[PDB]
RNA sequence: UUUUGGCAUAGUUGCA
């Protein structure tokens, strides 16, 4: 009647991914705690771009939507920052936002780059997370690109940009004993990386009494954050919700 | 035949033709008459030799061409009439070749057979294994389709553009294509799709889209209206001037803002208008004045991206105002693959919503199973499936039709070697609960185009206002808005109702009411 | 045009009650909690985790329209356990088996990054 | 003078004739544009290419919307001259009719 | 509701795997057309030698179409039905059909196997050329492909002439589409206007707005067609 | 001396509901034990349901003759 | 000329007399939506708020009708105008004398059409009684009309970019006559050939047809989620 | 202005006697998409005329091998009459005779 | 009330007055400059 | 017009990839190599960079209207 | 000598190549023009 | 301080 003793295995850790695993779990927590890396995890990204001057090829929302997707460091500010919508200001003061400066004039005949190493923070520990950079747009002789941009906090539902997750490879039951899925041909299918079989099965022998358990993930962060700050975050927002959900039934049952 | 061969005192445009049955010889020069190249066989050999494929691999710093290939006797246009005297060979590898013969006295031979289509029915991959009224139906989407137009939009100033953010140019593509530009203009994206029923949101010829995708600029567009207008002066019976309409010195208005406008009654670029904000302030003098400036259409919404300003043809200052509207897919907006495949977003969902594979991939669209199975649209799978193996090989696949090197079990056989299901299945999870979806999903990329028929340009609806000023009836005019028709066949079918009250509030109380006095003893209206 | 705003599918706005519960009359010990603005994320833990009760007799969810934000969990139980107490006690099991993961996720990445 | 010719666009006697593509981004015209049509008023005008049936050959038919059994029509047109076709038939009475 | 929920477990699709055959179906399939082609030239030999002698009530060029398109017809049904026996349950174009979801029976046979004869107004491909369909053939040629018999499947893919005559097939739909939509309405609007204004009368008679009687009682019986069904008399067929 | 059936018909039904309910609209008196409704249509519905509807529907037959019938005397369907 | 005036389609007599631009019409795109009732159609929030209903003021909804003409029309649901006893129209987008806005029974309110409005929708061509049926407004966030997927053949629509009209009864008795003749729910079965009209469709169908094969098993929690959607359940689990 | 007039409405023939005048010859260019643009520069219309009556040109004939496009054509009153040029197809401009 | 030559792209303050010509090179199409107003794009 | 930011599929970044990608290609890579090096392994992200047409390129031949 | 049948797919392709060089997709109008 | 609007053509395109 109690919660499961959930067990975890981290088999890889990089500076772009990690991979792990978690057993003795329902398939509920393991897929709600997916759902959650991809769009619950609040980091820091470029809202409200005010242009300035922009007389690029690119109409002026094209270099905002660019500008957009731009992923900024945000491994240990996002947490002490606070929702703009939420703060009490002219919505940018330091506690709710970061901002960003753009001021690129090309004047050489040769073709120039605005890359995202010309987005300049005002503050060090935002900055963007290539700083090859992320080409921006591209300028001719005489041509200028100048903005005013802001960096709120937000997560993934809201709006893609949020996304820190590149790809959350999420997998269980890899030879399919549990028959959770019914191969028509089960010889013609590859063997998923985590299959113990041996080459000469295509799936494990059936399991009436299985359950679902050992769920193997790999989340790939886009930069913003480390991947096992993603995970930690992930868990943490999860737990909050839960908590905030609690604190209202209560307060509804009384 | 040896003369126009030979570039001698026949040119190449002459056909010749000789009924041997009639004994006539019905020589042709006039135009009008349609023709195309054939490659010129001789005792069951071509005459087009290797060293004719070299020099033309030269083509450049050789001065080596098609004209010299004419030139040299080797290829010649055959018109239609003369087709009927000719024996042609579809392809000289097995068509001429020594076997049980068929016909050992070929004329011509064919430089492939792929050229009998268009321009919009050769971007179709794999259109022999469609059923051909798909192939028409794409050859009109694509018409439809939207893209980047032309290189030099941005100083062109049409009534109506649609320009895609993101355009690709094919993963799975055809020969042809290389020779339309399709590859320096595509009008697409390449999109991984799900085949797969789902929600129940993309039944019925709809599409389900991911939300996530589009706010990464997913088949994002930017569509540019272009507005003119030109002050005229017609002898001294009035003259309009452009000028920013004052709310004291004009006595005809509407309740529209003015000051968007600057001093020379004209609306910078960089501004954001409303379905009824003024761009071109134009005053006409009154024999005080009046006011005849133009409003963006109602529905319509955007920022004024360009302004220019010249002198027409008879020297009046006139100017043309494009306004910008970025265009973001939304339920309604149609799609369609290069198969026929026609349809709309019935709904967008977030990643985490999507279905995904084992390693993470959520499709970009899915579509429903349905589509397929009476659409017989066999190509599109084969696309489907090609895509797949190009985009793991690194190589952008071929599509040419009559192409007997490539058929769907050498595309599965490569596609296993990329540890991947040999057809394209895949085991997709759901996004919902995570689960493992029973059946395995066919997914991978294909080539979708977004076609120009936005839900937004074909919304509309109406509770009273413009009237006609004869039948006294609704009526089009400065939008769609003017009501619908409740034409013959509406009336008959509230007939079959027996709904009499609503037939009669339709076609009285709520399309033109009026009363008029009539005398009793007479008939006519007093 | 129509579109609506993104922020408004995890955010209340004025005067909406977060979660909402009402006794259903067709069956006893029955009760349905309508929760606004959220989605399958709780949904199907909370639902799962309900199942794992054994003095539950029914424990289910749907959102009644995915353009909507609500979810409506049903869940009935035996006489002698009440549907709140069991919803409250799945979310206390819940918080727990979160924390306990966030602990030994975090021992893990010690002993890999110490590895 | 006696008038003004339009001109479609990258003839031989458009300015855009046998320009390298860089010309033709100088003066803002782009290379991957056709041409093949002319600008009336500013409007992009082409003109669909009519069909109409051959002249100067004989054509026989079956009519029987008529009275005869045959004909050989020939839209007769003379040679660069003389626009209006002058359309001669000859016809076979149909046997029927007696 | 409850059944596109439960497909979310469940799942449906269609693929490439779907319209595969397996190796054993494809050479079924490839000798029954052998055996076509080649009575179909034993046919097509008859009529040369003048050893085929025409029906009662037909010409010869009609007898010896009738043979040749009834011989495609049982072959293209024939490599049809094999391959339909050649389905597995899994195969979601059979799970599509028999549900009566979508599609049909033939529709699989010309996805697997043949695609079949291609007709323009209900014969075989005209002679447009001097005694040919194409310029790629003899003339007077009555063989199968020559007239627009399409062997390859559309998994197999259409040849040049097939696919051309297919075209040609296809583009007879699209105009009967056209007249069809062009004569939508016409009739209709005919007869609802001849009888817009026959009325069931209070007395459940039938009449026009001049109030003449139509039918004594509507349908012959009084009845509405919503609530009547299909029955059988238990008396009419048994024997004494 | 009334020859026409005694069920009410649909179009009987429809415009008897459609009345009544417009009459409600008006402000008219409720013949029935109405609780809580606002809606002029259920509250006729409800009145239909008890025969409580003061309306007498005058058939035409097709000779010039008509017969009226109470709501109360027909059956609802 | 007075005669061309009168003849031909675009006539008087048969351009705007049988046939006629109407007041209160809408028109879109329709997609599908399975978690509306067949009786239900989706509605974009901008053709409700631009489209309205005359609601006549009574004791029971004054309060109602009030709080509608403080929100006006800026705000969604709310009112365009307000027809006194006298006949006289007050607009609500520019007037904001507090005066103009009492109510008082015998008042009118062409208050924006909500959520439960009967509406008749329709697909040109209209070719027998369902192809126009009642519906229930039901506002979703959107920019086309959402349909149930089961009324798709009667109106013999498809998904494929396909409009369709929907026609607002302005009255309280067209309104009770589309609730008693024109609601879907009472067109299920036609009277052209004594069967539904409607069935179940493509997806659903397979699925079903998939659901209800003999090994088809389903575990407990399956079931219960399933039976969420049942909406007409009595709320007692059946014994496995 | 008589070219222009003509190029500007499509209307060919003798301006004042344009009732009988044959439409849609010129037409504005479709700038859409590119493919959209070269489908429109190649593009054949077939009259109707008394000729299109007596034998049906809808229908796709097999001269149209390699000269036209087998499937391209807009839907509706206009499948078959309005056709796309192959894509190697050359329309002879002719010559004399001499 | 300044323009911007499409040709040489010279600023020129040009009245509503007088007809539209560029003052050092004679082309005659010209476009409107820039507006200064705040101009903000969410970078959704 | 311009290489995309993200992946649009799994929202990989892919705007910092462009120039390396061409200039792989300038060292004689097949395009399967060329993708492996700059390490896109799943075929989503392979897809942008594989099917990218940079137009912008041909945008800025055109003099600017300053 | 002569090009063997596993040659011809690039040769033909080539050809046409060669022919959209020289010609381009607009001869029609063009050429008709000049006349 | 409460307006509004060109008619008739021709072409193209969407759905049935
Ligand atoms: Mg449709
Ligand atoms: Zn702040
Ligand atoms: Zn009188
Ligand atoms: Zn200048
Ligand atoms: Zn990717």
């Amino acid at each position: 009647p109690y919660a499961n003793q959930p067990t975890v295995r981290i088999t890889e850790l990089t500076d772009e991914n990690v991979k792990f695993i978690i057993e003795n779990t329902d398939l509920a927590v393991a897929n709600s705690i997916r759902r959650v890396f991809i769009a619950e995890v609040p980091i820091i990204a470029i809202d409200w771009v005010q242009i300035d001057a922009n007389s690029s090829v690119l109409h002026d929302e094209f270099i905002a939507h660019r500008l957009g997707l731009i992923p900024l460091t945000s491994d240990d500010i996002v947490d002490k920052l606070q929702y703009s919508r939420d703060c009490t200001c002219e919505e940018f003061c330091p506690e709710c936002s970061v901002e960003f400066t753009l001021d690129v004039r090309c004047n050489e005949d040769q073709t120039r780059h605005v890359t995202s190493r010309d987005l300049i923070s005002n503050s060090p520990r935002v900055i963007p997370v290539t700083s090859d950079d992320i080409l921006i747009v591209k300028l001719r002789k005489g041509q200028e690109l100048r903005l005013r941009a802001y960096a709120k906090k937000g997560f993934g539902k809201e709006h893609a940009k949020w996304n820190p997750t590149a790809g959350v490879a999420f997998e269980y039951d890899p030879d399919n004993a549990l028959r959770h899925t019914v191969y028509p041909k089960p010889e013609e299918w590859p063997k998923s990386e985590y299959s113990e079989l041996d080459e000469d099965e295509s799936q494990a022998p059936y399991d009436p009494n299985g359950k679902p358990e050992r769920f193997y993930y790999n989340v790939e962060s886009c930069g913003s954050l480390r991947p096992e700050t993603i995970v930690l975050s992930a868990l943490s927002g999860l737990k909050k919700k839960l908590s905030d959900l609690q604190t209202q039934l209560s307060h509804e049952i009384q | 035949r040896k003369l126009r061969r030979q570039m001698d005192i026949i040119v190449s445009e002459v056909s010749m033709i000789r009924d041997i049955r009639e004994r006539e010889i019905r020589i042709y020069t006039d135009a009008g008459r349609i023709c195309r190249p054939l490659l010129i066989v001789e005792k069951q050999k071509l005459l087009l030799k290797k060293r004719h494929i070299d020099q033309l691999k030269e083509r450049e710093y050789n001065n080596y061409s098609w004209q010299d290939l004419v030139a040299s006797g080797v290829v010649e246009y055959i018109d239609t009439l003369e087709e009927e005297t000719v024996m042609l060979a579809m392809t000289p590898d097995d068509l001429q070749e020594k076997e049980v013969a068929y016909c050992s006295t070929y004329t011509h031979c064919e430089i492939h057979p792929s050229m009998i289509l268009g321009v919009c029915a050769s971007i179709i991959p794999f259109p022999d294994h469609n059923q051909s009224p798909r192939n028409t139906y794409q050859s009109a989407m694509g018409k439809q389709a939207m893209g980047v137009y032309i290189t030099n939009f941005h100083v062109r100033m049409d009534t109506l553009a649609h320009v895609l953010y993101y355009p690709q140019k094919p993963l799975v593509t055809t020969r042809s294509m290389e020779y339309l530009r399709f590859r320096e203009l595509p009008a697409g994206i390449n999109s991984i799709v799900a085949i797969a029923s789902y929600t129940g949101y993309n039944q019925e010829d709809s599409v389900i889209m991911n939300r996530s995708a589009v706010d990464r600029g997913f088949f994002r567009s930017v569509f540019y209206r272009s507005y003119k207008e030109q002050e005229s002066k017609k002898g001294f019976d009035q003259e309009e001037v452009f000028e920013k309409p004052t709310r004291e010195t004009c006595q005809g208005m509407r309740h529209a803002i003015y000051d968007k406008l600057d001093d020379d009654g004209l609306i910078a670029p960089g501004v954001r208008v409303s379905g009824d904000d003024v761009i071109i302030g134009k005053t006409v003098t009154l024999p005080t004045k009046r006011d005849c400036s133009t409003f963006l259409r109602t529905s319509e919404t955007g920022i004024v991206d360009q302004v220019m300003v010249t002198l027409n043809q008879e020297g009046y200052k006139f100017c043309k105002i494009r306004v910008r509207s970025v265009r973001i897919p939304q339920i309604g907006d149609k799609f369609a693959s290069r198969h026929g495949q026609k349809g709309t977003c019935g709904i967008q969902y977030r990643q985490e919503d999507m279905p995904f594979t084992c390693e993470g991939i959520t499709p970009d669209i899915i579509i429903n199973p349905h589509a397929i199975p009476s659409r017989m649209t066999i190509g599109h799978l084969i696309e489907c499936l090609q895509g797949k193996v190009s985009a793991n090989k690194g190589e952008i696949g071929d599509a040419t039709p009559f192409n007997d090197a490539v058929n769907v079990q050498k595309i599965s056989n490569l596609l296993s070697d990329y540890g991947y299901h040999l057809r394209g299945n895949e085991v997709l999870y759901n996004g919902f609960t995570g689960r493992k979806i029973t059946s395995q999903i066919f997914i991978g990329p294909t080539y979708y185009q977004r076609l120009k028929h936005m839900v937004d340009d074909k919304i509309h609806s109406r509770a009273r206002g413009p009237i006609q000023i004869l039948n006294r009836q609704p009526m089009e005019g400065r939008s769609r808005d003017g009501g619908l028709r409740f034409g013959e066949m509406e009336r008959d079918c509230q007939i079959a109702h027996g709904a009499a009250q609503f037939l009669r509030e339709r076609l009285f109380e709520a399309s033109d009411p009026y009363q008029v006095h009539v005398c009793n003893l007479c008939g006519i209206m007093a | 045009m129509n579109a609506p705003p993104a922020f408004e599918s995890f955010l209340l706005f004025e005067g909406e009650k977060k979660i909402t519960i009402n006794k259903d009359t067709k069956v006893p010990n029955a009760c349905l909690f309508t929760i606004n603005k959220e989605d399958h994320t709780l949904g199907n833990i909370i639902k799962s985790q309900l199942l794992k009760d054994p003095q539950v007799l029914f424990a289910g969810y749907k959102v009644p329209h995915p353009l909507e934000h609500k979810i409506i969990i049903r869940v009935q139980t035996t006489p002698d356990y009440s549907p709140q107490e069991a919803f409250t006690n799945a979310i206390t099991d819940l918080i727990s088996e979160l924390s306990l993961l966030e602990e030994r996720f975090r021992v893990a990445i010690k002993d890999k990054q110490e590895g | 003078f006696i008038g003004k010719i339009p001109i479609m666009l990258r003839s031989t006697y458009c300015l855009l004739n046998g320009l390298t593509d860089r010309d033709l981004c100088e003066l803002n015209e782009c290379p991957l544009d056709p041409g093949g049509y002319f600008i009336i008023n500013g409007s992009e005008k082409v003109l669909i290419a009519q069909e109409k049936m051959a002249t100067n050959t004989v054509y026989v038919f079956a009519k029987k919307d008529s009275k005869y059994a045959y004909t050989g029509e020939c839209r007769s047109c003379l040679e660069n001259s003389s626009r209006p076709t002058s359309t001669i038939w000859v016809s076979m009475l149909a046997r029927g009719g007696q | 509701t409850v059944i596109n929920n439960w497909l979310l477990i469940e799942g449906h699709t269609i693929g490439i795997g779907d319209s595969i055959a397996d190796s054993k179906t494809y050479q079924d399939i490839q000798n029954t057309i052998k055996k076509a082609k080649q009575d179909v030239i034993e046919v097509i030999e008859k009529a040369h030698n003048n050893e085929l002698e025409p029906t009662p009530g037909n010409t010869l060029r009609q007898t010896f179409e009738n043979q040749v398109n009834r011989i495609l017809n049982d072959a293209r049904d024939k490599t049809g039905s094999s391959a339909q026996k050649s389905l597995s349950e899994y195969n979601n174009f059979k799970s599509m059909v028999v549900s009566g979801a979508k599609g049909s029976k033939i529709n699989i046979s010309q996805v697997i196997a043949v695609v079949g004869q291609q007709n323009v107004e209900g014969k075989r491909i005209p002679f447009g050329f001097k005694h040919r369909t194409l310029p790629h053939f003899i003339k007077d040629d009555y063989g199968p492909e020559s007239r627009g018999f399409v062997e390859n499947s559309y998994l197999a893919g259409l040849t040049p002439t097939e696919f051309f005559f297919h075209a040609m097939g296809g583009r007879e739909g699209l105009i009967d589409t056209a007249v069809k939509t062009a004569e939508t309405g016409y009739i209709q609007r005919r007869l609802i206007k001849s009888m817009e204004s026959v009325m069931v009368k209070y007395d459940a008679t039938v009449r026009n707005s001049i109030n003449q009687v139509v039918q004594l009682r509507y349908g012959e019986d009084g009845l509405a067609g919503e609530s009547v069904e299909f029955q059988n008399l238990a008396t009419l067929k048994p024997s004494n | 001396k009334r020859i026409t059936t005694p069920y009410m018909t649909k179009y009987e039904r429809a415009r008897v509901l459609g009345t009544r309910a417009l009459q409600i609209a008006m402000c008219a008196p409720v013949m029935v034990e109405l609780e809580g409704e606002t809606d002029p249509l259920l509250i006729a519905m409800k009145e239909l349901k008890a025969r409580k509807i003061p309306i007498i529907i005058r058939r035409y037959l097709p000779d010039g003759s008509y017969e009226d019938w109470g709501v109360d005397e027909l059956i609802i369907s | 000329s007075l005669k061309q005036r009168l003849k031909g389609k675009e006539g008087r007599v048969r351009g705007n007399l049988m046939g006629k631009r109407v007041d209160f019409s809408a028109r879109t795109v329709i997609t599908p939506d399975p978690n509306l009732s067949i009786d239900q159609v989706g509605v974009p929030r901008s053709i409700a708020a631009n489209m309205t209903f005359a609601e006549i003021v009574t004791p029971f909804n004054i309060d109602r009708l009030q709080e509608l003409v403080r929100r006006g029309n800026s705000q969604y649901p709310g009112a365009k105008y307000i027809i006194r006893d006298n006949g006289d129209r007050i607009d609500l987008r520019f007037h904001p004398k507090p005066s103009d806005l009492h109510l008082q029974t015998g008042y009118k309110v062409e208050r924006h059409m909500c959520d439960g409005d009967i509406v008749i929708f329709n697909r040109q061509p209209t070719l027998h009684k369902m192809s126009m049926m009642g519906h229930r407004v039901r506002i979703l966030p959107w920019s086309t009309f959402r349909l149930n997927l089961s009324v798709t053949t009667p109106y013999n629509a498809d998904f494929d970019g396909d409009e369709m009209n929907l026609h607002l009864p302005q009255s309280l008795e067209t309104r009770a006559e589309i609730q008693e003749l024109a609601m879907v729910p009472r067109m299920i079965v036609t009277p052209q050939s004594n069967r539904p009209v409607m069935g179940i469709v493509q997806d659903t169908l397979t699925a079903v047809r998939k659901f209800t094969k003999r090994d088809v098993f389903l575990e407990r929690g399956e079931v219960m989620n399933l039976l969420m959607f049942l909406s007409t359940w009595d709320g007692k689990v059946p014994q496995p | 202005d008589g070219l222009k007039y003509s190029l500007a409405t499509g209307n060919w023939g003798d301006q004042k006697k344009a009732h009988q005048a044959r439409a849609g010859v010129s037409q504005v260019l479709n700038r859409l998409t590119f493919a959209s643009t070269l489908s429109h520069l190649r593009r054949l219309n077939s009259p109707i005329g008394r000729d299109g009556k007596l034998a049906k040109p809808r229908q796709l004939h097999n001269t149209l091998w390699g000269m036209v496009c087998p499937a391209e054509t807009p839907e509706g009153h206009a499948v078959g009459l309005v056709k796309n040029l192959a894509l190697m197809a050359y329309i002879s401009v002719g010559s004399q005779p001499s | 009330m300044i323009y911007i030559c499409g040709e040489c792209h010279t600023e020129n303050e040009i009245k509503s007055r007088d007809p539209i010509r560029c003052r050092e090179c004679g082309y005659r199409i010209m476009y409107k400059k820039r507006t200064k107003r705040l101009v903000v794009f969410d970078a959704r | 017009m311009i290489i995309p930011v993200r992946c649009f599929t799994c929202g990989k970044i892919v705007g910092n990839k462009w120039e390396a990608y061409l200039g792989l290609l300038q060292a004689e890579y097949t395009e399967g190599d060329a993708l492996d090096a700059l390490g896109l392994k799943r075929y989503c992200c392979r897809r942008m960079l594989l099917a990218h047409v940079d137009l912008i390129e041909k945008l800025l031949n055109y003099a600017p209207l300053e | 000598d002569e090009i063997t049948p596993d040659l011809w797919q690039e040769a033909c392709w080539i050809v046409i190549s060669s022919y959209f060089d020289e010609k381009g997709l607009v001869r029609q109008q063009l050429d008709s023009f000049d006349e």
